[PDB]
């Protein structure tokens, strides 16, 4: 034990002699193979921010995005493999519009992340498919204000401040040290990477109590907050 | 290795090897480039003919997937005809339901999901082909989208797919595509195809070219014969 | 679509070795303790939660099924939420058929069959949870325990998860039948204290009770009140 | 998909079905359960596997399952497989009582369940059920009966037999002492605890370690009852007495 | 569903599961039926006698009013095949307004054993069959089927464990002098099974609606042949 | 319209049926047997809409014979009558069977049993029963003279009075009548009553 | 290896190849060779016939598909007969709906669509057959070649075992074929197949089959007696 | 393990080759085409005198004008001959004439390579039919002989040997054959070559033979009719 394996328990989602699921453990490494980091935090009025990697310069930067609009009031940031990320965004859009059509009101944030987690659980049980290696959710609740939710490939999921990707643990430790609104996010992202980014390098989305719509900021607005940081 | 017999199995370091082996199968096949410009999209494909017994028109790598959308492919071409028929059915269903021509962003993200749907299951294999989509309309401008067999789709100013992708991408990067007319873009496209060509291995090839833009009022058409032949002439005299 | 063959197969000594691996997956989970008192049932569990950033009101481990039936688990979280959704679906099909709150033995006899099907169906692994199901009907409290095999027992006091054997010995010591519900909570917190490893709060345990009044989770103020003198 | 296929439903190099034999070896560790056919009834005598702890004892039986008004059964093997099959047996017996408006003959239920257990050993690619079931029941055709079933789908009629732990040694004791056509209920209850006193190696016999249930006919109605705590308590001391008089 | 191929060809023309199905035949109980000209007498061996047994439920020997049969191998497969044959026989009685011939149900059982040697995900049956019966014209019949699905008619035979030696015995002993009467046919049956073996026996006479023995008679026959095989 | 009559005695049941098959002004069979043998102790009398009768009767008959093959013993008349009732009741379906039925049976333990059944499959056990428009003319005589302890000669005499009432008053030509009796010795065929 | 990548069509080998697809082309590289070619007016097929035993007569290597299309086989014969019934059904559905025979260029793309689908799904095998398809429609005569689901438009083409010499002969003489008449056209293909034979065997009335379709001549298989004028001829080897 | 649809590096399906290996264990069949009809002879290979020889049938009636020989695993030829008979009776039902033998052999050889484990209409075939057949009959084209194998590849014949002793009997059938041979002479030489290859001793009890004529129907020989030609030995 602690490193035992019998047969095909390294090739499909069956139990090890210890009680671990190895493919679901290996699915977290696919998030780090993406080579990215995102930061999300909420205040009393929630924000997500992630890097933009643009290496080729043949890319149309209007189409490279890791911030997605789920419905009018809920947005999300993905992290990991790109096609699986677009798959779970399609699935979250379909479950949110399905909830609205069945039940007559806009879907809660926690009832979206519980639904995506109950979808993602099925691939860690049936043997014939692989788990999707890729999501942080933000939206304004009613009796709770801003919400931050994080689902993972194992199917778990609620947060005040979090991070995902390659610098998950260090930015998590930084936010743990600090918490004991956008400026906290952009300092947390700039600290662990030590890049001190350009406005073409990060994208920020805000959801507010004044504007409950998910809103994706323009370049000059992120440049204004970067230069507000730059004078400290 | 034991971890690469199935697309439904992660390796211990977090890689899916059947997809990353299919992206080696893409860069076995010949060069296809596409350049988006100010007012339209131009496609260019190095079409090998393996034996001169073969008629003209065999093994076309430029497909029409809607009347305003074209497509250029690379890789195992038998899969590429299947993805051409998926894109044709998807654009047909969008015209039938919603009453107008399908936006290229939505078409790329339907066909990217159909490509991605095979990189999850042990009961299928991932497609062995990458492909591009180009379109033009008065309301949307010109757009160029590229899909690799992992399912990943982005919008491009200029792209090169196939076995000579990097030497072609550095050469497309040298150009000012953003401000030129398409009749001035075909000459570069034809330049770069003959530049990156391997002449000592896998001889006897043909040039295949098509554009979509304002000069064809959004209809996707092949390049006419004299324009293609004078592009071949300009590129051969540039080749020395 | 799905495979059609089993992955849970008989070893030469006659053991379904996948079930005996899933029970080790249960044994590594968060500790959970349920005691049947004289006037009701207590359920209490350790929340294995640190890195304070976690908003503790977003997830509940003690999740009710009907107005007097609840659950708790030890093992894998998302399988437990699968069983909560299936158990609520079965209890409401019972309420559609008979117009009655489901007897607590009947919810166990249906949820245990649902856990059984995955040790024999095609291409699925067994569940990784052992449940504790409490219920009050016919003026009498019930406590059950289900397994990943699908076998189920009836207990008066039991423990599951990490250090469950010493938890069972500690519940062997303190238990007598006449114990009231508040004394059952007071023994349950002392039982979870045995392997908590550091400074229990109102945020890192979750206690639910069932009585004549129904099933309810205790608010953090009430569990913080009970942690006084504990 | 062919790397992972376990092939539970194929033959051996010798013509054996290994999962059926491994199921039988799983039964070989199960609880000792015997049943004795007498003149005026049948009993079942078992080992309780809820070997005591803080257990609750909420049901009237652990391993005895009423199947209809006229039959009962015991199980031994996996508990969870046994719950599924004894859920199935009730549906079979009530489909018959639905269709013909008379209670089912005792052999039809056993051959139906052995058809179901035989089907999973041949095709479908599942694992087979690892349970033995002892079958008691009364009907108007042959009266009090007994059966024994296995995972392979076999069945036979018996007047005394035993399954579970140390089953062959228990039937070895059962051969020498059975009085064919002369056994009453009282002598059978004496005889069953006589064997169970010598097949149980753990914690020499106490109040529980057993369920004992008799099937009798009373005023034209079939009565199946499990003996309560006082009556089992008496039968066992009150007959270590008979073992003390043996010198 | 489950649709792998279980029975596949080996490198030299041997359906492995058909060989192993005949292995499952080879460890079953040995059975004989011997045809006289106005009777057919069946003899099957017992397994593990167990004097606590209720003999009524362990009988190995009526598909219709006119036809019974013998088997060897896995007992549940045999009971399955009998329950297939009985419903086919009564459907035949439904459609033709005549009782069955023995060839119709023997061909049906012979094809039933082959269809499960070629279907997806089904293993072969592990049983052989010897079938008896009486036709409308009074012609007595004994056939054989085996797990490959090949079927033949026979005068007397044996299937199962040690069936080769019992077939050697019946080849030498099958004379008109051995089967004049019903009694000497029954004698010959117990003589042929007593080479290895305690046996069950039943008799089927013309329009007589099969009657089973009565081991008191069998004990007389086995003592009468046993003292002869001692002297 | 076809005629049925059955009388249940102390240890016997006496049934009779008309022996006519008609086709819209003419009769096409004058030796028509409406009694189908189910087993050794049970007959089912079958009349009604043509085609439905024989198909339903033979479908029940092969399942009764099949039960005897699977089990080695016969259905009780209660079990076979409830089986026939269940199969006729499963009516609201795409296959309605407009059949009118009498079942007569003898059991070892319960004795003689007679069951009445209409096309609704309403099952009613009766000491005597009859179908057809001819039933309306002879259930009155059966109410007049039947006692529970009628011996079988008074039963054939009362049956002869009933069939003479069919001859005198009933408008359809019903000249020849087949009769059978069931008791502990199996089925017995009796002599045809003719006019 | 060799061994765990040759067992499924749905496994990419790490060079970017599929070994079960390339092994299916060995089934067309072993078969009895066949030669196809066309003029501006005619399309002709020339095929060796495999008769199994000298008393067994000759395997049909040219199959009727409609009045206007015939095909040739090289490899797994029953897969080609499956594909013949497919093409029969497609031309009949086009006649039943649109009342004109389906164009050959669309029909061979439908075959390329049909053979592609088992080359991707688990548990299936590629069709182990290569075809030469000879047809006549509005666009004139056609010679096509189809295992790996590709399909080729050809001026003159030869598939099968030892076919490289026949392809070199057709590369030598394809510049004549457009203006040859019907008689010379089949003679070139007879010499092209005669390149493929061993040195001792000759083209006889029994082991060479011919199919011919033209502007007003419906498709016909030329066998034992019908091959004799086209055999004579002939420039000796 | 590997699939039933796995290509070898030679381009042959493994199961298709191994069914041809199961051909070479069967009872050897001899069928010869003449202008007066076709004669077919198969050896019964009686294994025990307790066996009834008449109940073994390895030459079958297909219709009033078509015979058929078989070799190998006769239980496969059960479903093949029954589908052949259903096809001939459907042709009589539909077209009110006799079905020609070529279309019959094409219909039967379609059932070869209708096998596989993924398309799987409910419980159809999982392995190739390991039986090779000889179809002899008469139609409007006259007397004909066809040959079929587990590859589903069907072809015309003038005479053919299938099975375990197929090899030398094919060369001997090359020896005796000429197109002007009569039916009775073909019966004679077919029993000559069968008696050359039989391990057992030939009489009317261990062979079957039948003829089909343009004049008369398919006629299975009785024991005395077998004995009459067998007296010539």
């Amino acid at each position: 034990s602690r490193g035992s394996s019998a047969g095909f328990d390294r090739h499909i989602t069956i139990f090890s002699p210890e009680g671990r699921l190895y493919q679901v453990e290996y699915a977290f490494k696919a998030i780090n193979q993406g080579g990215l980091t995102s930061v999300a935090v909420r205040g009393k009025d929630a924000v997500i921010v992630t890097q933009k990697k643009v290496p080729d310069k043949l890319l149309d930067s209007s189409t490279v995005t890791h911030l997605f609009k789920i419905t009018e009031n809920i947005g999300c940031v993905m992290t990991g493999m790109t096609a699986d990320s677009r798959s779970q965004v399609q699935r979250a859009r379909y479950e949110a519009a399905n909830w609205k059509y069945k039940y007559g009101y806009e879907i809660p944030v926690d009832m979206l992340c519980k639904r995506i987690a109950d979808i993602s659980q099925v691939y860690t049980q049936n043997a014939e498919m692989r788990p999707l290696g890729c999501m942080i959710l933000i939206g304004i609740d009613e009796e709770q204000g801003p919400q931050v939710y994080k689902c993972d490939p194992a199917g778990y999921y609620g947060f005040k401040a979090t991070a995902a990707g390659v610098k998950q643990t260090e930015s998590t430790s930084f936010l743990e040290k600090k918490v004991k609104t956008v400026e906290t996010a952009i300092t947390c992202l700039s600290t662990v990477l030590s890049i001190d980014f350009k406005p073409s390098e990060i994208e920020v989305g805000v959801v507010t109590v004044e504007n409950p719509k998910f809103r994706i900021l323009t370049e000059a607005e992120i440049d204004a907050h970067l230069v507000a940081l730059a004078e400290r | 290795t034991g971890y690469d017999l199935s697309a439904s199995t992660f390796s211990p370091d977090g890689r899916v090897f059947q997809v990353e082996y299919a992206m080696k199968a893409v860069e076995n096949s010949s060069t296809a480039i596409g350049i988006r410009c100010k007012d339209g999209v131009v496609f260019g494909v190095e079409k090998l003919v393996l034996s001169k017994l073969y008629e003209e028109g065999s093994n076309k790598r430029l497909f029409n997937v809607d009347r305003h959308v074209g497509m250029a492919v690379a890789g195992l071409l038998a899969d590429a005809r299947s993805l051409a028929d998926i894109a044709r059915e998807e654009a047909s269903n969008f015209r039938s339901n919603f009453g107008y021509n399908i936006p290229l962003k939505h078409l790329a993200d339907r066909v990217a999901m159909y490509v991605h749907a095979y990189t999850l299951y042990s009961a299928v294999r991932p497609f062995g082909c990458s492909f591009m989509l180009g379109s033009y309309s008065v309301n949307d401008g010109a757009q160029l989208y590229m899909i690799d067999p992992s399912g990943v789709s982005y919008g491009y100013w200029g792209c090169a797919i196939g076995k000579a992708r990097q030497a072609a991408k550095t050469e497309i990067e040298k150009l000012q595509m953003k401000e030129m007319t398409c009749r001035d873009i075909v000459k570069e496209v034809a330049k770069i195809i003959y530049i990156v060509h391997d002449e000592v291995k896998d001889k006897a090839f043909e040039l295949e070219l098509s554009w979509v833009g304002e000069l064809t009022n959004g209809r996707h058409e092949i390049v006419p014969k004299d324009i293609r032949e004078e592009a071949e002439k300009y590129a051969k005299e540039s080749l020395k | 679509r799905g495979y059609s063959f089993s992955l849970t197969t008989f070893s030469p000594s006659g053991k379904l070795v996948q079930i005996e691996y899933a029970l080790a997956a249960v044994a590594g989970g968060a500790p959970s303790v349920g005691i049947k008192a004289a006037n009701g049932v207590v359920l209490a569990t350790e929340k294995k939660q640190k890195s304070i950033l976690y908003d503790e009101r977003s997830v509940h481990k003690v999740e009710p099924i009907t107005k007097h039936i609840g659950l708790v688990y030890s093992g894998m979280g998302p399988d437990y939420r699968v069983l909560v959704h299936r158990a609520r679906k079965l209890a409401q099909q019972y309420y559609l058929v008979y117009q009655e709150p489901i007897p607590t033995a009947q919810l166990v006899q249906r949820v245990a069959s649902v856990m059984q099907e995955y040790t024999q169906s095609g291409g699925v692994r067994p569940f990784g949870v052992s449940l504790l199901i409490c219920g009050w009907n016919e003026g009498r409290p019930y406590l059950f325990q289900s397994d990943p095999s699908g076998a189920y027992f009836a207990w008066k006091a039991t423990a599951m998860g990490k250090n469950y054997v010493n938890g069972k010995t500690f519940l062997e010591k303190r238990y007598n039948e006449d114990l009231e519900l508040e004394d059952a909570i007071h023994t349950a917190i002392l039982t979870l204290k045995e392997s908590f490893e550091g400074q229990m709060t109102e945020d890192n345990i979750e206690v639910g009770i069932c009585n004549e009044a129904g099933f309810r989770r205790l608010t953090p103020t009430e569990v913080k009140d009970y942690l006084a003198a504990i | 998909s062919r790397r992972y296929d376990s092939r539970t439903t194929i033959f051996s190099p010798e013509g054996r079905l290994y999962q059926v034999e491994y199921a039988m070896e799983a039964i070989g560790h199960a609880g000792t359960c015997l049943g004795i056919l007498a003149n005026d009834g049948v009993l079942l005598a078992a080992e309780r596997r809820n070997i005591h702890k803080l257990l609750d004892e909420v049901f009237f039986s652990e391993k005895i399952y009423k199947l209809n008004e006229d039959m009962a059964c015991s199980v031994a093997g996996i508990t969870s497989d046994a719950n599924v099959l004894t859920n199935e047996l009730r549906l079979i017996a009530q489909r018959y009582l639905l269709q013909y408006q008379e209670p089912i003959p005792c052999e039809q239920l056993v051959t139906a369940l052995c058809d179901i257990k035989q089907a999973y050993t041949q095709f479908g690619g599942k694992r087979p059920f690892g349970v033995s079931l002892l079958y008691i029941g009364w009907d108007k055709h042959y009266g009090f009966q007994l059966y024994q079933s296995d995972p392979s789908g076999n069945y036979g009629g018996w007047k005394a037999t035993c399954i579970g732990n140390n089953s062959a040694a228990a039937v070895s004791m059962l051969k020498q002492d059975y009085k064919e056509g002369e056994m009453t209920l009282k002598s059978a209850l004496a005889l069953a605890i006589k064997v169970l006193n010598k097949t149980m190696d753990v914690s020499k016999l106490s109040a529980e370690k057993v369920e004992i249930a008799t099937l009798t006919r009373e005023n034209g109605k079939t009565v199946i009852r499990v003996l309560k705590q006082k009556e089992v308590e008496q039968l066992i001391k009150k007959h270590e007495e008979e073992e003390a008089k043996a010198e | 569903s489950y649709d792998r191929a279980i029975t596949v060809f080996s490198p030299d023309g041997h359906l492995f599961q058909v060989e192993y199905a005949q292995e499952a035949v080879k460890k079953g109980s040995t059975a004989v039926g011997v045809r006289g000209r106005d009777i057919v007498v069946l003899g099957v061996e017992k397994k593990s006698v167990a004097k606590l047994q209720d003999e009524r439920t362990v009988r190995k020997i009526a598909l219709d009013d006119n036809v019974c049969m013998a088997f060897a191998g896995l007992t549940a497969d045999a009971r399955i095949v009998i329950n297939r044959a009985r419903v086919e026989c009564q459907s035949h009685r439904l459609t033709v307004e005549d009782p069955v011939t023995v060839e119709y149900i023997t061909r049906y059982i012979a094809s039933l054993k082959q269809r499960y040697t070629q279907s997806n995900g089904r293993r072969p049956f592990g049983i052989s069959a010897l079938i008896v019966g009486f036709d409308f014209d009074g012609t007595p019949r004994l056939y054989q089927t085996d797990p490959s699905g090949t079927y033949h008619a026979w005068k007397a035979n044996a299937i199962g464990r040690g069936a080769k030696s019992v077939r050697e015995f019946l080849e030498k002993n099958y004379t008109d002098e051995a089967i004049e009467t019903d009694d000497l046919t029954i004698k010959l049956v117990i003589k042929a099974l007593l080479e290895v073996v305690n046996i069950e026996l039943a008799v089927m006479r013309r329009d007589q609606s099969l009657k089973i023995l009565n081991p008191e008679e069998i004990e007389k026959y086995v003592a009468e042949i046993e003292k002869e095989k001692e002297e | 319209m076809e005629y049925l009559i059955g009388i249940q005695g102390p240890d016997y049941v006496l049934v009779a049926s008309d022996r006519v098959a008609a086709s819209n002004i003419v009769q096409m069979k004058d030796d028509h047997d409406k009694m189908f043998k189910m087993s050794e102790k049970i007959l089912l009398l079958c009349v009604g809409e043509a085609g439905d009768t024989v198909q339903f009767a033979e479908y029940i008959q092969k399942n009764v014979q099949l039960y005897k093959m699977r089990n080695g013993y016969e259905l009780s008349p209660t079990a076979a009558a409830n089986f026939t009732r269940r199969n006729l009741a499963d009516l609201r379906s795409r296959t309605p069977y407009h059949v009118n039925l009498l079942l007569a049976g003898y059991d070892e333990h319960e004795g003689p049993a007679l069951y009445y059944m209409d096309y609704l499959a309403a099952l009613a056990k009766a000491p005597f029963a009859a179908h057809g428009y001819g039933a309306f003319l002879t259930l009155s005589i059966l109410d007049r003279y039947y006692t529970p302890t009628i011996s079988r000669e008074r039963a054939v005499e009362l049956l002869r009075k009933c069939l003479e009432e069919l001859q005198k008053r009933f408008i359809l030509n019903l000249p020849t009548f087949s009769v059978r009796i069931i008791d502990k010795n199996g089925i017995h065929d009796l002599d045809n009553i003719s006019f | 290896f060799r061994n765990q990548y040759d067992n499924d069509v749905t496994v990419w080998s790490p060079q970017g190849r599929i070994h079960q697809i390339e092994y299916a082309m060995e089934a067309v590289k072993q078969g009895s060779a066949t030669v196809g070619l066309k003029s501006k007016t005619h399309a002709v097929l020339v095929a060796l016939k495999r008769a199994q035993s000298e008393l067994a007569a000759h395997q049909k290597k040219i199959l009727h598909v409609d009045n206007h299309i015939g095909i040739s086989i090289a490899g797994l014969t029953a897969d080609a007969r499956l594909l013949c019934n497919f093409m029969r059904q497609e031309c009949l559905d086009s006649r039943f709906v649109f009342d004109r025979p389906l164009p050959v260029s669309r029909l061979v793309s439908l075959i390329g669509s049909k053979t592609q689908i088992p080359t991707q799904r688990y548990g299936r095998r590629p069709y182990g057959v290569g075809l030469l398809i000879a047809g006549y429609d509005d666009m004139g005569p056609h010679i096509f070649q189809t295992p790996s689901a590709n399909y080729f438009d050809c001026r003159a083409m030869s598939i099968g075992a030892r076919s490289q010499s026949a392809r070199t002969y057709l590369e030598r003489h394809m510049s004549e074929f457009m203006e040859c008449n019907l008689n010379e056209l089949v003679k070139h293909g007879l010499r092209a197949l005669r390149e493929t034979l061993p040195a001792e065997q000759d083209l006889t009335t029994k082991n060479v089959s011919i199919g011919i379709v033209g502007k007003d001549l419906e498709f016909t298989i030329y066998d034992d007696d019908d091959v004799s004028p086209f055999l004579e001829g002939l420039e000796e080897r | 393990d590997r699939g039933v649809n796995t290509f070898s590096p030679e381009g042959r399906l493994f199961q298709v080759e191994y069914a041809i290996e199961a051909i070479k264990l069967g009872s050897t069949a001899i069928g010869i085409q003449t202008s007066e009809g076709v004669c077919l002879a198969v050896e019964k290979r009686i294994t025990s005198p307790l066996m009834e020889p008449s109940s073994i049938e390895k030459i079958v009636e297909i219709d009033a004008h078509i015979g058929c020989a078989m070799s190998g695993l006769i239980a496969d030829a059960k479903t093949l001959i029954d589908k052949a008979r259903v096809e001939t009776q459907n042709h009589w039902f539909t077209y009110n004439e006799t079905m020609t033998v070529e279309s019959v052999t094409q219909a039967v050889s379609n059932l070869a390579l209708q096998f596989g484990e993924e398309d799987a209409d409910p419980g159809a075939m999982s392995r190739p039919f390991g039986v090779a057949l000889l179809f002899g009959g008469v139609d409007e084209k006259g007397p004909q002989l066809f040959h079929m194998d587990p590859s589903g590849t069907f072809v015309q014949c003038d005479a053919r040997a299938i099975g375990s002793a197929s090899e030398g009997a094919q060369s001997s059938l090359q020896e005796v054959y000429h197109k002007s041979m009569t039916l009775k002479e073909a019966i004679k030489s077919s029993l000559i070559i069968l008696k050359q290859v039989m391990e057992e001793k030939l009489n009317a009890t261990n062979i079957e033979l039948a003829t089909v004529q343009p004049g008369q129907n398919f006629h299975m020989f009785t024991k005395e009719e077998l004995e009459e030609v067998i007296k010539d030995i």
